[PDB]
């Protein structure tokens, strides 16, 4: 909640998102991608996540 | 930086930052932390420290000094904000551009 | 990295004390007296150089 | 006396002599951690922020 | 004298003015003592005094 | 001393200093004095009036 209520105010410190190491595709990663593409607003996101 | 199921776990279950103070609080606050700064940097602009009389790290133990007596000569004891931001995060900087902030 | 200093407060720069200390060769080398007032000028003469 | 008839001798030596005492001193170099401080803690990647 | 039997109160005009009461202590005897032949000297530099 | 002159002596009042060789400023000792001559002052005065 910290974090997030930053990143909307400083314009340059939108949120880096960590993936887990080592594994792609798990099922987890993609219901979690999902909810993120569908809960998050875009403009606190960085270009990378995104 | 935050991790993927940490931002999955917040965006699943509706979650929105939450106050219990008044607008009005938080003024007050902002309004007496700039206070202290201010008269901290009054008061500190009277004694004298040039920067060709130490090393980098003289110097800097030198001004911690001088800030605590300025702080427990004037005022009252409290939290000093400003202050313990600076110390906390002291090792981010290196020590001439510290010197310099 | 680590050298013996002395200071750098309100006299000369920063000095230097790393081989034997010079107080020794008073009686090491049993100067006499118009040879001992030079030390202090060779104690006070060691710079250092970045 | 106390050596017997023949003698046993050296042809050559090497040693040094100095002329003033500002000639004693000498240089070595260091780091000077003031600016280049020795690392620790090398270079990770990001996947657990706490 | 008008006021006083025994004052420490002088008048000399300073030669040789030392700039701080460490290097007064810090000096060999027999530079001190050429120091006091040569006229009187000021020595600068609080001194708590009762 | 005489019938017609009469002598005030200075008695030490506030005093308290600290001196700083490493460090000259007939500044900072000033400094020093004056702030807990400050400190006195605000104390004698604490909601009074005289």
């Amino acid at each position: 909640a910290i974090k997030m209520m930053q990143a909307a105010q400083l314009h340059r410190a939108s949120i880096e998102i960590a993936f887990p190491m080592n594994v792609s595709l798990s099922p987890e990663i993609i219901v979690q991608c999902f909810i993120v593409w569908m809960s998050i607003p875009e403009q606190l996101l960085s270009d990378r996540s995104n | 930086a935050v991790e993927l199921e940490q931002l999955a776990a917040y965006g699943l279950t509706g979650a929105y930052p939450r106050t219990n103070h008044s607008v009005d609080t938080i003024v007050k606050t902002v309004n007496n932390i700039s206070a202290t700064y201010s008269t901290i940097a009054q008061m500190l602009s009277t004694i004298d420290l040039d920067p060709t009389r130490y090393g980098t790290s003289e110097s800097i133990d030198k001004f911690k000094i001088a800030w605590e007596n300025v702080e427990s000569v004037l005022n009252m004891e409290g939290n000093d904000f400003v202050k313990t931001i600076m110390y906390a995060y002291e090792d981010n900087f290196p020590k001439k551009d510290f010197y310099m902030m | 990295t680590d050298y013996t200093r002395i200071a750098a407060s309100a006299l000369g720069p920063e000095i230097s004390t790393e081989g034997m200390p010079l107080f020794s060769l008073i009686e090491s080398l049993e100067l006499t007296e118009a040879e001992t007032s030079r030390l202090p000028v060779i104690q006070d003469s060691m710079v250092i150089q970045k | 006396a106390v050596e017997m008839y023949v003698a046993v001798r050296i042809s050559r030596f090497q040693l040094e002599v100095l002329r003033d005492l500002h000639d004693l001193v000498r240089s070595r170099t260091y780091l000077d951690v003031s600016k280049s401080p020795l690392a620790t803690t090398p270079i990770r990647v990001v996947e657990y922020v706490r | 004298n008008r006021f006083f039997h025994l004052h420490p109160i002088v008048t000399n005009q300073p030669s040789n003015t030392i700039k701080n009461a460490q290097l007064w202590n810090e000096m060999r005897l027999e530079q001190q003592v050429e120091h006091i032949k040569a006229g009187p000297v000021r020595i600068i530099g609080p001194f708590h005094v009762t | 001393p005489e019938e017609n002159v009469y002598i005030l002596l200075p008695i030490q009042a506030y005093t308290g200093g600290v001196i700083d060789r490493r460090d000259a400023s007939f500044s900072n000792f000033a400094y020093s004095i004056a702030s807990k001559l400050m400190m006195e002052l605000s104390a004698a005065t604490h909601n009074k009036i005289f």
